[PDB]
């Protein structure tokens, strides 16, 4: 049930590994983005 | 959460008294 052609296409072409890594990348960018928002309440509190 | 006239007024003053007061001699 692929039911696309384009998907066997990205399926095809896509890393497993590097997009993991990507991923992983990603998840660990957007909790820097939340301490930063934790330190900015921080600093807004004192 | 946690974030949450000196000169004038003299001029004013000489102006309602001497405007206002009233004698005679003065």
């Amino acid at each position: 049930q692929l039911k696309s052609y384009y998907e066997e296409s990205r399926g095809l072409e896509r890393d497993l590994i590097g997009e993991f890594v990507k991923s992983r990348k990603t998840a660990w960018r957007v909790a820097t983005a939340s301490g930063l928002f934790g330190l900015l309440g921080m600093v807004c509190g004192i | 959460v946690g974030f949450s006239e000196v000169v004038d007024t003299y001029w004013l003053n000489q102006y309602v008294l001497n405007r206002e007061a009233y004698d005679y001699n003065t």
